[PDB]
């Protein structure tokens, strides 16, 4: 937990620096991106791990069903966006791990 | 079985675009942004709306968000969902949710 | 012979953008922001500047700043009498479309009017016109609203039973600035001599972007080459040939090489600063080339474009300051 709460803290320093990489070059994301969400991209499923007899909860990973922000951006921007989701795609996935 | 966010305003357009968000338009928005003129009650009552909800798994919140409703997640003694503190852009991760030891 | 005149009525307006343009910021002006390190330094280095006392009442900084942009503009199309008052409200509609995307989502999801005035651009704005402010509708009786503001004649290729979420959010903003830039194309052709060579190359890149950018990011997406096609502005120096190429492409080299048949748009594609940095200093560069000719109206929409990119490097300044990440903060577009 120590040594990857600090690490997260270096992700989540990486990836908000994307977001001035963001819409700096396009736009403004905070209302494109609030208004258009109905379904989840990344959810959970519950296992079950297991130390000296004592059932465990852990979370894992799971991406699945379409994408919601396919078309965002398109015509300025894209590479900004979409790398900044690369930068949130880890930095979820190290996040579900920690939780 | 899916996430939940607090965050702030830059914390919550990353990770929508991340891709945990849901619009049940039943229940609530498994969000909720947080201004400049928010209420802590407003920040009080999601975090009881989220705990209370069976498909939350993970409630991501900035401790400097959470600094405030700190005494409401010091109440959550359970296992599932669980709390997570963030770093904001500034005063990031110190001393949340490791003082159980 | 159309200079002589054009003094009788945007003289005194003229002399006033072109003083606005000494108020730029300068190469030497751009290199002590850099030396800069919290945002209270940030806010001392811009008082010395034109800018100054603008921060006596980093998110603030965005807002501060571009408030300040839309008062300037506002009071220039106060004096244009009627052979400019009409080219500003031109440049307008370039965030009335991105005003009215914001607001069709809303009224599509039920989120009502109230979310209208704080989550939305001053430039182009609704505090006329209003019957739009009364229309919850969803988006079938709010078009028959719709139709009594200036955007209307844009949404003649906007069937009013396809917007019921047949079309993707996203299209219907190109689509729709695939109709604006053929209007303003026409609208500055009919206007002619110096206003028709300093203002129609602009607009030719600025198709040739939309020609570019569109293709590049519809790859991994589900839209086949006809949508692709018919979202391609048929404005630039790409439209009879290069248009057609850019629907077959499916890669990105093969986008590459027929940007190779310009040699305008090729060395442009060495970014390898990326691609859209590559295409904002080239965008900068016209605007400024816009600023030699002196008769002539383009000189309104180079300072709109300017100065959006006074607000866009201040902000990335502060950016790289308030998170301290200053190893790229080099990396703005220094205009002038």
């Amino acid at each position: 937990i120590i040594e990857t709460k600090m690490l997260m803290g270096e992700v989540m320093r990486e990836a908000a620096f994307s977001l001035a990489e963001a819409k700096f070059t396009a736009g403004d994301f905070s209302t494109t991106v609030i208004q258009n969400v109905n379904k989840a991209q990344v959810k959970i499923r519950a296992k079950k791990d297991n130390v000296a007899g004592v059932t465990l909860p852990v979370f894992e990973h799971y991406h699945e069903g379409t994408d919601s922000y396919e078309l965002t951006g398109l015509a300025r921007g894209g590479e900004q966006l979409a790398k900044l989701k690369r930068n949130y795609a880890k930095a979820v996935e190290l996040l579900v791990e920690l939780a | 079985k899916l996430i939940a966010v607090i965050g702030d305003e830059d914390t919550v357009t990353g990770f929508l675009l991340g891709g945990i968000g849901e619009l049940n338009k039943n229940r609530h928005p498994n969000f909720l942004v947080v201004e400049k003129d928010t209420t802590i009650n407003e920040i009080e009552d999601t975090f009881r709306q989220f705990l209370n909800r069976d498909d939350i798994g993970i409630i991501l919140i900035n401790q400097y968000i959470a600094e405030m409703v700190r005494h409401a997640l010091d109440a959550h003694q359970r296992s599932i969902p669980a709390v997570l503190e963030i770093p904001s852009k500034e005063h990031p991760y110190d001393a949340a949710k490791d003082s159980i030891l | 012979f159309p200079e002589l005149y054009f003094n009788v009525d945007n003289g005194y307006l003229e002399g006033l953008v072109r003083g606005l343009k000494a108020g730029v910021l300068s190469q030497a002006d751009y290199l002590n922001l850099v030396q800069c390190e919290t945002l209270e330094d940030l806010k001392l280095h811009l008082q010395s500047t034109d800018y100054g006392n603008f921060l006596a009442n980093v998110s603030v900084i965005d807002d501060r700043l571009k408030e300040k942009m839309v008062v300037e503009f506002r009071h220039m199309r106060n004096h244009a009498y009627e052979p400019l008052a009409s080219f500003l409200d031109f440049i307008t509609y370039s965030y009335m479309i991105d005003n009215v995307i914001l607001l069709i989502t809303g009224t599509l999801h039920q989120r009502s009017i109230a979310e209208l005035v704080p989550k939305c651009h001053p430039l182009g704005s609704f505090e006329q016109m209003e019957a739009v402010n009364i229309a919850q509708t969803p988006a079938e009786l709010y078009n028959a609203i719709l139709v009594d503001t200036p955007l209307a004649a844009f949404f003649q290729d906007c069937i009013s039973e396809q917007d019921l979420d047949e079309m993707n959010i996203e299209i219907i903003r190109n689509t729709l600035y695939k109709a604006y830039l053929e209007s303003f194309y026409k609208f500055c052709t009919l206007l002619g001599g110096t206003t028709a060579d300093a203002m129609c190359p602009i607009l030719e890149f600025e198709a040739d972007r939309r020609a570019f950018i569109i293709t590049i990011n519809s790859f991994g997406t589900e839209l086949s080459k006809e949508d692709r096609a018919k979202l391609f502005p048929h404005c630039g120096r790409l439209y009879p040939e290069g248009l057609a190429q850019l629907a077959r492409a499916d890669d990105y080299e093969q986008v590459k090489n027929v940007a190779d048949y310009y040699p305008e748009y090729k060395l442009l594609f060495e970014g390898a600063k990326t691609l859209e940095d590559r295409f904002f200093e080239h965008e900068v560069k016209l605007n400024k080339l816009a600023f030699l000719n002196q008769f002539h109206f383009g000189v309104f929409y180079a300072f709109v474009k300017l100065k959006e990119q006074e607000c866009r490097n201040i902000v990335w300044i502060a950016e790289c300051i308030a998170q301290r990440h200053r190893a790229k903060i080099d990396n703005y577009i220094p205009i002038f």
